[PDB]
């Protein structure tokens, strides 16, 4: 829910 | 991994309004296939509960169940400083997948793939 819903982390 | 403080910023409050939202589609699909489905009051013979309700209109008398077992991982990530950042895409679930035409919408489980930072995210949550 967190990851492939409009998210990136870097 | 001890934790001492935290300044979170004022963007990190809706991530648990839209948790609940898309929890009550999994508590729905959890207990449709029992004998379990909205009705008028709490009662053994017609398996009724208070949580039956759409996720909206949630009582005041249970709130903290959903909402609970969240934002205690965020401390062990952003304490340290591990990042929380976003895109400007937002709804992406929403094209890839019982009062108000409620139905749940089965979020693929046979797909996944992780990586180092993805992993260590996941790992350090569950932790």
């Amino acid at each position: 829910f967190l990851q492939i819903s409009g998210y990136v982390v870097s | 991994v001890d934790t001492s403080n935290i300044t979170i910023p004022e963007k990190l409050e809706y991530f648990i309004n839209k948790y609940a939202e898309h929890s009550h589609d999994k508590w729905s699909m959890d207990k449709l296939a029992n004998g379990w489905i909205y009705g008028e009051i709490y009662s053994d013979s017609s398996k009724i509960q208070p949580l039956m309700k759409p996720y909206k209109l949630l009582s005041e008398k249970e709130k903290e169940i959903y909402r609970w077992p969240i934002k205690e991982s965020l401390k062990t990530m952003l304490a340290w400083g591990w990042r929380i950042e976003r895109t400007r895409e937002g709804d992406s679930m929403a094209l890839y997948n019982a009062a108000h035409g409620y139905s749940p919408r089965a979020i693929d489980m046979s797909n996944v793939t992780l990586s180092r930072d993805l992993h260590a995210m996941a790992e350090m949550m569950a932790e």
